[PDB]
C-alpha cells in the first residue's frame, strides 16, 4: 500500500540516526539528528510528508514517538500512527554506511551517501530495479 | 529454514558446450542468490551475485538468471578451466544456505573397468583382520555399482569405496572397494566375489577367488 | 587485491576447544561483514557465523549456537571464531570470507551484492578426534594370472597424510593411489595400485615406498606373485 | 527535462533558506540552513540527489555554489553544474507568511510551507499538484 | 471574522495629497499580500498597488509610479496608500483587498489562489477637483396638456450627494430621480420626475424637497402648470 | 501589459437561464484567472479563482473553465440575486488587469417609452441659462436614441443623458436628456424638439414646443 512507512531510530559512532522505510518499495530516508527527541521526529516527519504521500507510519513506543509534539505533527499532516523486510533495510543501510564511511569526513555526510546508494542500487543485474524507481512507480500509478 | 535445491548433482560436458545448472528455492528469495565455483582443495570463488550480476573479473561466458524461485547459471561455451564444482547460495533469510553442489566433469567415450580382486595377505591374517580389495580400473562413466558376495550372500555395511579424481590424461576414473571382516569370520567361508556393474559391460562382471587356493 | 589468511586449525579431542583467526589485509575489516563458512570432508559448504564489527551485530548457525563465539579485534584487522565443546561432526575446512554491501562500477552505477561473498581465504583444517598418532601396516595386494594389477594396502594410520611411491619414484605410469578412507575405528586406510603387463611379472620388481611423517614411519614392501 | 533543478538561496527573519526547484514540475525542496556556506549547499545537494534523480543544477556565481566542496559533491553524485523561475520562490514566501503563526520556529514553518506548496492544486478539484507532476514525469522517464 | 475598513477619502484639489488607511481585523495583515484597487465613477476596476509586509515587497501600477506610496504599520494592523500629486483622473472609489496564498479545505487539501483576492473592504471615495462646495438651484419641470409628468431640475451643485423627496415623503409612486451627471463646468446636475394622473393637476400640489448637506442647503419647490 | 477582453458587455436573461460570460487573454496567462461579482454601490465579491476553483460559500451553479487563453464563467441556472456586473482578472503578470465588465440585466417584453419635453422655467432664464429636458419613461429595452432639434437643426455636444437602474417592480428603464444653452442662444430660436427612437415605437416620436 503506497502510503505506508516504518520509522525507526538507531545509533552509530554515538550519533543518532532516524530512518524511514517505505515498505512497498524499500526506499529509504534517513538523517543524523542531534538528539533522540519527539521534536526532532516531528520535524523529520514534516519533511518526509511534504516530499512523499505519507498516510500511516509504524513505530515503537519510545517517548520520541508518543509525545504531543509528534502527535501534533501527525494531526496536522494527516498521518495515522500505528505502534507495533524492514529490519532488513536497516541492516542494508548500516552495511552501506560502513563500506562508504571512509569517503566522507562526518557521519552525517556518510549517511546521505549511503541513502543515495541504497536508493540508486540495483538488484538482479543490469536489468534490475532500484528502490528509487520502484517508489515513484508505485506512487505514480496510484494517481494513475 | 530455506532450502536451495541444486540440480543436477553431476554433469558431463565437453569444451565448447553450452552448460546450465539450476537451483530451486523452497520459497521466494527475491533476487538474493549467488553462484560460486570451487576447484579441488581450493577456496570458493564468486561468479555471480544478486541473481544475475557478473562479478568483476569473471569471464563473460558466465551468466545468471532468475524466474520466480528458479535460478540458473549458464556457461555459454565451456572452457577447460571450468571443470569444477559449482554452488548456489541464498542470503534473503538468515541462516544463509547453499545448494548441495554440481560437479562438472569431462565427457569422453565409454570405457569399461578392468576388474581385479585381491585376497588378504597372510601377514594381515596373523593380525586378526582380513581386508579383501576389489579394483575397478580406468573406466568411464563414473557410475559403477560394486557388490560383495560371500558364498553367494550379498554383503552390506562392511565395505568402503574410494574413487580417484578424473584422470588428467585419459579422463577415466578408478575405484577401490574394501570389504572388512574379522579373521574368524573370513575363515568361515570359501567364495569371495566382487560383482561390478557398469555401462561399458554388456552384463555384470564378477571376479572371485576361493579362500583355499 | 585483498586477502584473508586463516589459522589456528589442527587436531583436537571431542569436548575440546580451538580458536581460529582470520587476518585481513588490503582493506579495513571493521567496515565489512565477515563470515565463517565450513566444508566437511567430501561435503558441501555450510554457513557457520558472521559478524559486522561496525554495527556490532553477529549471528550463528543453529548447529553451533551456544558453542561458538565470533569476534574481531580491529587493532589487528582480524576476526576470530572461538570453538568450544567440539564434536566429530565439526571436522571441516573452515573458511573466512568478506561480504561487501555493494559494487561501484566506476562510472555512476551501483549494484547490491545481497549477501554474496567476494573474497575467501584458503581455509584452515580442524580435525576433531580421540585417535592417537600411529603409523600404518603395509600389506601386499599381490597379482596372479594382458594387464595385471598389483598394489599396497596401507592400513590403520593416523593422522593424514601418507605418501606412496613405486620403485622410489621410477614407476609412475598406471599408478593410482586412492583417497584415504576413515574407518569406524577412527584410523585411516588406503590402497595404491598399478597395472602392468603380465609378461613383466617375474622379470620386473615392484616395491611400494610408504612414508607417514607424523609417526616417522617409512616402509618398503616388495610385491610379488603368490606361491 | 526530468533531471533539471534550479537551486537558489534566500532570506527571511534574518535566517537563510536554500530552495531547490524542479523546473518541469514546480516541485520544491527547501530548508533553513545555519549559514550560507558551500558545505551546507553540498550536504543539501546530496540529500536531494539521493531522493530524486538530479542530473543538472542551475545556480548563480555565489561562492556557496562554486567552491570545491560543492564541486566534489557534484562529481561524486554525478551532477553537472550550470551557472546562469523566481516565480516559485515568491509563491513559497507567500505560503510561509500565511502559515507562519501555526509554528513556533521558522524552520518548521518552512517545512509546512513546502508541504503545502507541493500538495496544493491549481485549476480546481481536478487540478494537479507539483508533487503529483514530478512523480509522473520521473515515472514516465523510466518508461 | 475577517474584515477591512478603509478610510481617509474625501475631497481634494489637483496637486493635493491624501492618505488612505485600511484597518484589518480577524487576521494578521503582516502575513498577507494587501492590494489597493480602484474604480473610477461608472468604470471598471483598476489595480493600483500591493504590499506583502512579511517579505517587504511592493509594487505599483505604471499610472501611479512616483506619486503613490504603499506601506503598513503592523502594530496597528493597518495598510496605507499615500497619494501625492493627485490629478482629476485619480478620482475613484478605492478598495483594499486581501490576497491569500492558499485555501485549506478543512480535510487535508490545499488550493492555490493564484493572486485572487478573497476579502474586500467597502471602499472609500476620493474626489479630486478644483470645484468648490456649492448648493443647487432648483427649477420646476412644469406639466401642461391620461398621464402627466412633472419634476424638479436640481442644478449646479458640488459635491455629491443630493437628496430629493416629494411632498415630504408622502409621494413615492411614479417618482424617478436620475443619477447626477457631472457637467463640463465641474458641477453636478440631476432631475427628479414623477408621473401622475392628468385629472389630479390643479387639484393636488406637488413639492419637491431638495437637500444638499455639504452646503447646508434645503429647498422646497412648488411645481404647477403654466399659462401658454 | 496583458489585456483581458471580456464579452459581452451587457447581457439580458431570465431567471432559470443558462448564462455564460467570456474573457480572452491577449497571451497565455496560464490558470491564474479569477472572477468577481459586483452589485451597485457594493464591493466586488470573489466567485472563482485559479480558472475553475469555486470560492468557499459560492453556490454550485457558478463554475469556471479554461481553454488556452479563453476563460469562461457559467451560471447554470440564473437566480434573481445573480443580476449584477461580473469581472475577470489575471494575476500571472504584474500589473494584474481586469476585464472591462459584463452587466447581467433582466429580460422582459418590449415597452415603448412615454415621452415628455419641458421648457426651461422662467426663474432659470433670469439666471442666464436655459435647460430643456426630455423624459423617456418606463421603457424596455434600454437602447434608445434621443436627438435634439432646434428649428430642425440636429444638435451635438450640448446635451447630457442620465439613465435609471432597472426598475425593481417592472424591470423598465427611464431616461432624461438635458439640452443646455445660453439664454441668448435659447432666444434665437423657436422650435425645440426631442426625437426619440426606440424598438417599441413603429417609428420615431417627436415631442416639441415653441418658445
Amino acid at each position: 500500500s503506497p502510503g505506508i512507512w516504518q520509522l525507526d531510530c538507531t545509533h552509530l559512532e554515538g550519533k543518532v540516526i532516524l530512518v524511514a522505510v517505505h515498505v512497498a518499495s524499500g526506499y529509504i530516508e534517513a538523517e543524523v539528528i542531534p538528539a533522540e527527541t519527539g521534536q526532532e521526529t516531528a520535524y523529520f516527519l514534516l519533511k518526509l510528508a511534504g516530499r512523499w504521500p505519507v498516510k500511516t507510519i509504524h513505530t515503537d513506543n519510545g517517548s520520541n514517538f508518543t509525545s504531543t509534539t509528534v502527535k501534533a505533527a501527525c494531526d496536522w499532516a494527516g498521518i495515522k500512527q500505528e505502534f507495533g523486510v524492514v529490519e532488513s533495510m536497516n541492516k542494508e543501510l548500516k552495511k552501506i554506511i560502513g563500506q562508504v564511511r571512509d569517503q566522507a569526513e562526518h557521519l552525517k555526510t556518510a549517511v546521505q551517501m549511503a541513502v543515495f546508494i541504497h536508493n540508486k542500487k540495483r538488484k538482479g543485474g543490469i536489468g534490475g530495479y532500484s528502490a528509487g524507481e520502484r517508489i515513484v512507480d508505485i506512487i505514480a500509478t496510484d494517481i494513475q | 529454514d530455506i532450502q536451495m535445491t541444486q540440480s543436477p548433482s553431476s554433469l558431463s560436458a565437453s569444451v565448447g558446450d553450452r552448460v546450465t545448472i539450476t537451483c530451486r528455492a523452497s520459497q521466494s528469495v527475491s533476487s538474493a542468490v549467488a553462484w560460486y565455483q570451487q576447484k579441488p582443495g581450493k577456496a570458493p570463488k564468486l561468479l555471480i551475485y544478486s541473481a544475475s550480476s557478473l562479478y568483476s573479473g569473471v569471464p563473460s561466458r558466465f551468466s545468471g538468471s532468475r524466474s520466480g524461485t528458479d535460478f540458473t547459471l549458464t556457461i555459454s561455451s565451456l572452457q577447460p578451466e571450468d571443470f569444477a564444482t559449482y554452488y548456489c547460495q541464498q542470503s534473503s533469510y538468515s541462516p544463509l544456505t547453499f545448494g548441495q553442489g554440481t560437479k562438472v566433469e569431462i565427457k569422453r567415450t565409454v570405457a569399461a573397468p578392468s576388474v581385479f580382486i585381491f585376497p588378504p595377505s597372510d601377514e594381515q591374517l596373523k593380525s586378526g583382520t582380513a581386508s579383501v580389495v576389489c579394483l575397478l580400473n580406468n573406466f568411464y562413466p563414473r557410475e559403477a555399482k560394486v557388490q560383495w558376495k560371500v558364498d553367494n550372500a550379498l554383503q552390506s555395511g562392511n565395505s568402503q569405496e574410494s574413487v580417484t579424481e578424473q584422470d588428467s590424461k585419459d579422463s577415466t576414473y578408478s575405484l577401490s572397494s574394501t570389504l572388512t571382516l574379522s579373521k574368524a569370520d573370513y575363515e568361515k567361508h570359501k567364495v569371495y566375489a566382487c560383482e561390478v556393474t557398469h555401462q561399458g559391460l554388456s552384463s555384470p562382471v564378477t571376479k572371485s577367488f576361493n579362500r583355499g587356493e | 587485491e585483498v586477502q584473508l589468511v586463516e589459522s589456528g586449525g589442527g587436531l583436537v579431542q571431542p569436548g575440546g576447544s580451538l580458536r581460529l583467526s582470520c587476518a585481513a589485509s588490503g582493506f579495513n575489516l571493521y567496515s565489512y561483514s565477515m563470515h565463517w563458512v565450513r566444508q566437511a570432508p567430501g561435503k558441501g559448504l555450510e554457513w557457520v557465523a558472521y559478524i559486522y564489527p561496525y554495527s556490532g551485530s553477529t549471528s550463528y548457525a543453529d548447529s553451533v549456537k551456544g558453542r561458538f563465539t565470533i569476534s574481531a579485534d580491529t587493532s589487528k584487522n582480524t576476526a576470530y571464531l572461538q570453538m568450544n565443546s567440539l564434536r566429530a561432526e565439526d571436522t571441516a575446512v573452515y573458511y573466512c570470507a568478506r561480504e561487501s554491501s555493494y559494487f561501484y562500477d566506476g562510472s555512476y552505477s551501483y549494484y547490491d551484492y545481497e549477501g554474496a561473498m567476494d573474497y575467501w581465504g584458503q581455509g584452515t583444517l580442524v580435525t576433531v578426534s580421540s585417535a592417537s598418532t600411529k603409523g600404518p601396516s603395509v600389506f601386499p595386494l599381490a597379482p596372479s594370472s594382458g594387464t595385471a594389477a598389483l598394489g599396497c594396502l596401507v592400513k590403520d594410520y593416523f593422522p593424514e597424510p601418507v605418501t606412496v611411491s613405486w620403485n622410489s619414484g621410477a614407476l609412475t605410469s598406471g599408478v593410482h593411489t586412492f583417497p584415504a578412507v576413515l574407518q569406524s575405528s577412527g584410523l585411516y586406510s588406503l590402497s595404491s595400485v598399478v597395472t602392468v603387463p603380465s609378461s613383466s611379472l617375474g622379470t620386473q620388481t615392484y616395491i611400494c615406498n610408504v612414508n607417514h611423517k607424523p609417526s616417522n614411519t617409512k616402509v618398503d614392501k616388495k610385491v610379488e606373485p603368490k606361491s
